[PDB]
């Protein structure tokens, strides 16, 4: 049994941050890449970027550079995702999904989403 | 060694008949009454008919009073022919030879 | 590295197998007193020679080639002139098969020699003709390879001589067949004692499209006689 | 990069296109309406460990495509499509089926 | 059905000949125990019933004079009359019974002269 | 369905030989001639026999079974078994019939009573009803070594020809009759003929057949 | 001359009896027997050839697509292929072979058998897999932890391309009801699989299986398969 635990929504005035996370449990930790994704409601997924737990190294979208920030926490199994200078277009559900043993990028397991 | 009948008759159409042959002068139950192909085999016997004649003709037969009866349902104008009995010959159970013949009718 | 039978040759083998239908070897008959004696030919000189068929053509959708050895080398060379105006004949066959690809593909073939292998027609009551049969020197395709079109099994199927061409760590076979037959001497042009056929049981594959991967077989006739037609008076 | 989805909606061989060949390399994701995602094919023409056989994919050099042979209830959800060829990943626009 | 077709089509002769008449058969008529060809020879004079000359196409009827034989094989019949008399105008009848339905022959009228 | 278990101890291989493997009487052919009719043809009372080809790919629980080889040499030992049936009496008549084999190139009867019945120059055998059935052997008949159960190939030299049959496979009907001659009316004798393949060899074992048979002269599926 | 008495038991007709029987044709001579290459005297000859079995035991799994499991570049580090449960006379992967359609004629076998795998990947590809054996007490592992403290094999396939596994002792009966768990041969996957560019990233694999030089068959019924 695999789980991916979101935590619950909540909102911010423009101009301020937020953080979120996605605790893991239920499989083997630092061995496998946490994506993460936003869904405007209404139209379809686009893809953020991920943390690569065993060695903290990132990679960012292009268009998602200067918004969000992407850590990892191996004590506590806990992917987070900051992001900064929130708008109006900054509102959607955001997603955390699990990569492959082989770097393969399929996403068999899921998160439920976070309003914002 | 005699096949005395009925005499003649003619109807109208519509207008079912029964021909009786009376056999004497010889023992009964030991010979096939055919029809000049149907049999009745003298002997609780049910016999064979044509396939032409097939529901046409319809007979039995009376043991004790030594008769074969015929009977010939919805009569035409076609039937302006003579029918009547014959006496067969019968021993292991295949129908042979055609002996003696009826009256006429 | 290569073989040489008469006036062909083939420098193509990697390593030398040897199967043997049954455990015996093709050997010319004894004690023929009293079947046919008119001096049969023994044309062994002549007739050995690696007659060499077409390229076939295996891709990810193929479905498996089916040969028969006295049917396919009726119409060729002096094995197929000797086969008309002799009448009788008793020979057995070596066949090496052998397909060519790089370190990059990957899949296996199963090369069996099946006996007096009667086919039959899918769903239909109508015994197979003169031509879905006898095709010659082009051989056929298996329309149900599952059940070898007769409704026997292939899972079973390995109880004939067969041998293995696994692409990861070899690319040829060799089986040498006997005189497989009830009569010491059979009619050439109605009777097919044997049946070369090649099944490919893992597909191929690889990163672009399916290959060509080209399958060439070699048969020789390896100790023929005929019956004898040059007699004295 | 850029993908295309050919249907809008269906009221079932929906399709997508791509700006460039991408060598297989592509995944099915279903999504219900509850907010639950998981994927239905992979590498273009596999099957994931759970989903029903009814589904099948076609491949070609750069222009895929979903069969589904017979509908179902519960089957009535929108489809993506993902390529991951190379860094960004582009989804697919999705039918609302 | 067994066809039983006659061949001279009422012949027409005078007293004192010796006369035969053919009759055809479409198959065998050899029955197997008996190794007797089933087939009857019978006589109408006009104004009456006809009468059994000849059965199992050899065997002469009890009751029959001796100038009534007649005897072939195969599918052809024929019955021999020895001495042609002024009293024998009939339409003689060959008849087979081996196999149902029994069918008889055409009829051949025997005009004398 | 409960599931039950019990070891095992066993010694020898003796229950696993080709000649014990393909024995034990198997049924083969089983048909009755009746009377029902108190008068009859003479026509329909010269076809009170019947006749049977030996080739014994009948019953597919044995042509499944024979069907694991592809040549076999062996002999027949037929066994004839005839019982009585009915339909004011009950108890049953004591008649003789007669068994003769026809092999390949003799004419077969076409007729119950034919001087092809009465013929030295083949084997006939008379039994009664009150007695133990009959009994006869038939050896290897076949003109090449083997009998072959698949042949791949055609029989005459021709296009119009039948796939799959061997004209030097076959061994030679044999035809049964009553010789009593009087027509029982009211009965039904009922004739089952046994096969024991027994002195077997077999050559080039073959896998066995998974889907259900489709006809009697082919493999169709 | 010889004073007879009749037994009880005197004119029956067994069909298991040998006797003689009186010959159709005396003074008949059969064609003399031929060399026909490949005599078979024993049925044993024939369960001991290897035959493959239906490794791929998914359901709607429809054609020659039964006999081979594929495995791929995105499959996971830690789960199962397949297992083989060891009932020949059951449903499943050892059902139509060549030992599972023999030994349905005979009631009772006992014997050791011998299963055989090859990997049909191309030339390049490297992996490890896990053999597992459990005996007819235990029953099957679910996770590759409590799998390996049982007997296994570490089967790299890039060095080698075949394995030999030797089951020790099987056993069965009819029991009139069926008896179960003989025993499992369930596979785990190692470390994943590993390709270049250029080579197709799916492989497989193919098992088959032959009975040992002891193993036997008792009471010969008749078979199921086609009535």
């Amino acid at each position: 049994q695999v789980q991916l635990q979101q935590s619950g929504t909540e909102l911010a005035k423009p101009g301020a941050s937020v953080k979120m996370s996605c605790k893991a449990s239920g499989y083997t930790f630092t061995n496998y890449w946490m994506h993460w994704f936003k869904q405007r409601p209404g139209q379809g997924l686009e893809w953020i970027g991920y943390v690569n737990p065993n060695t903290d190294y990132t990679d960012y979208n292009h268009k998602f550079k200067d918004k969000a920030t992407l850590t990892a926490d191996k004590s506590s199994s806990t992917a987070y995702m900051q992001l900064s200078s929130l708008t109006s277009e900054d509102s959607a559900v955001y997603f955390c999904a699990r990569g492959t043993f082989g770097n393969y990028a399929s996403f068999a397991y899921w998160g439920q989403g976070t309003l914002v | 060694v005699q096949l005395q009948q009925s005499g003649a008759e003619l109807v109208r159409p519509g207008v079912s008949v029964k021909i009786s042959c009376k056999g004497s002068g010889y023992i009964f139950t030991d010979y096939v009454m055919h029809w000049v192909i149907g049999v009745i085999s003298t002997y609780y016997g049910d016999g064979s008919y044509n396939q032409k004649f097939k529901g046409k003709a319809t007979m039995t037969v009376d043991k004790s009073s030594s008769t074969a009866y015929m009977e010939l349902a919805r009569l035409t104008s076609e039937d302006s022919a003579i029918y009547y009995c014959v006496r067969g010959e019968n021993y292991y159970g295949v129908s042979g030879t055609m002996d003696y013949w009826g009256q006429g009718t | 590295l290569q073989l040489k039978l008469g006036n062909s040759a083939i420098v193509t083998q990697e390593a030398a197998n040897y199967c043997c239908a049954y455990g015996e070897w093709p050997n010319y008959l004894p004690d023929h007193e009293a079947v046919a004696i008119d001096k049969p030919t023994q044309p062994e000189t002549a007739t050995d020679r690696f007659y060499t068929l077409k390229s076939v053509k295996w891709e990810t959708g193929s479905t498996g080639w089916w040969w028969k050895l006295p049917d396919a080398l009726n119409n060729i060379g002096m094995f197929g002139q000797n086969v008309q105006h002799h009448y009788l004949y008793r020979s057995g066959f070596l066949i090496h098969v052998q397909c060519n690809a790089t370190k990059f593909h990957q899949g296996a073939l199963l090369v069996v020699a099946i006996p007096e292998h009667q086919r039959g027609a899918h769903n239909t009551n109508t015994s197979p003709g003169f031509d879905d049969i006898m095709k010659g020197e082009e051989g056929g395709t298996f329309n149900h390879p599952y059940v070898l079109d007769d409704g026997t099994s292939l899972a079973c199927a390995t109880i004939f001589p067969h041998q293995w061409i696994n692409l990861r760590t070899n690319n040829s076979a060799t089986i040498v067949l006997p005189w497989m037959n009830a009569a010491p001497m059979d009619f050439p042009l109605r009777h097919n004692q044997w049946t070369l056929a090649i099944i490919p049981v893992v597909p191929l594959g690889t990163r672009t499209t399916s290959s060509m991967v080209p399958i060439t077989v070699s048969i020789a006739p390896m100790c023929c006689e005929f019956n004898g037609l040059r007699h004295a008076i | 990069i850029q993908m295309i989805q050919s249907p809008s909606s269906m009221f079932v061989s929906l399709s997508c296109r791509a700006s460039q060949d991408i060598r297989g390399n592509l995944d099915w994701y279903q999504q219900k309406p509850g907010g639950t995602i998981k994927l239905l094919i992979y590498s273009t023409s596999n099957l994931n460990s759970g989903v029903p056989s009814r589904f099948s994919g076609s491949g070609s050099g750069s222009d895929y495509s979903l069969t589904i042979s017979s509908l179902e209830s519960e089957d009535f959800a929108d489809y993506y499509c993902l390529q991951r060829n190379a860094y960004p990943l582009t989804f697919g626009g999705g039918t609302k089926l | 059905d067994i066809v039983m077709s006659q061949s001279p089509s009422s012949l027409a002769v005078s007293v004192g000949e010796k006369v035969t008449m053919s009759c055809k058969s479409s198959q065998s008529l050899l029955y197997s125990n008996n190794q007797k060809n089933y087939l009857a020879w019978y006589q109408q004079k006009p104004g009456q019933s006809p009468q059994l000359l000849i059965y199992w196409a050899s065997t002469r009827e009890s009751g029959v004079p001796d100038r009534f034989t007649g005897s072939e094989s195969g599918t052809d019949f024929t019955l021999t009359i020895s001495s042609v008399k002024a009293e024998d105008l009939a339409v003689f009848y060959c008849q087979q019974y081996y196999n149902y339905p029994w069918t008889f022959g055409g009829g051949t009228k025997l005009e004398i002269k | 369905a409960i599931q039950t278990r019990t070891v095992i101890n066993q010694h020898g291989v003796s229950e696993t030989l080709v000649e014990n493997f393909l024995s034990r009487a198997a049924l083969v052919s089983k048909r009755s001639f009746e009377y029902k009719d108190h008068t009859s043809s003479a026509a329909q009372a010269d076809k009170n026999f019947f006749k049977w080809t030996i080739n014994t790919r009948s019953f597919v629980q044995l042509r499944r079974k024979l069907e694991l080889f592809t040549y076999l040499r062996f002999d027949a030992e037929i066994t004839i078994l005839t019982t009585v049936a009915v339909n004011t009496y009950v108890g049953l008549p004591d008649l003789t019939l007669q068994a003769m084999f026809v092999p390949t190139g003799a004419l077969t009867p076409e007729k119950q009573d034919s001087f092809h019945w009465q013929s030295g120059s083949n084997a006939s055998v008379f039994f009664k009803i009150s007695d133990p059935p009959a009994r006869i052997t038939i050896p290897f008949m076949c003109i090449n070594s083997a009998y072959s159960v698949f042949y791949d190939g055609f029989a005459g030299f021709e296009k119009n020809g039948l796939y799959g049959i061997n004209p030097a496979d076959t061994i030679g009907n044999l035809c049964v009759r009553i010789v009593n001659e009087h027509q029982p009316v009211g009965f039904t004798v009922t004739v089952r003929v046994y096969m024991k393949p027994k002195h077997i060899k077999a050559w080039a074992p073959r896998p066995p057949r998974t889907l259900p048979y489709m006809s009697i002269a082919n493999a169709n599926y | 001359g010889v004073p007879t008495y009749l037994l009880p038991g005197s004119g029956q007709f067994l069909t298991t009896d040998d006797h003689s029987s009186a010959p159709a044709l005396p003074c008949f001579n059969p064609t003399p027997e031929m060399h026909i290459p490949g005599q078979v005297r024993n049925m044993l000859e024939v369960v001991q050839v290897e035959s493959m079995m239906e490794i791929n035991n998914t359901e709607s799994a429809v054609g020659m697509e039964r006999l081979k499991v594929d495995i791929s570049a995105l499959t996971d580090v830690d789960q199962l292929l397949f297992n083989i449960p060891l009932d020949i006379q059951l449903d499943g992967p050892l059902r139509n072979t060549l030992v599972g359609n023999i030994s349905r004629y005979y009631t009772h076998w006992s014997g050791s058998l011998e299963m055989t795998f090859m990997f049909c990947g191309s030339f390049m590809a490297t992996g490890k897999l896990i053999l597992c054996y459990t005996p007819p007490g235990g029953s099957c592992p679910t996770t590759r932890e409590t799998a390996m403290l049982g007997t296994h094999i570490v089967w790299d396939f890039g060095l080698q391309s075949s394995v030999t596994l030797i089951i020790p002792w099987i056993s069965g009966s009819h029991y009139r009801s069926t008896n179960a768990n003989v025993g499992y041969v369930t596979c785990f996957m190692q470390t994943n699989l590993i390709v270049p560019s250029e080579s197709s990233d799916t492989c497989s694999l193919i098992g088959f299986i032959a009975a040992k030089d002891d193993f036997s068959l008792r009471l010969m019924r008749d078979s199921p398969d086609i009535g």
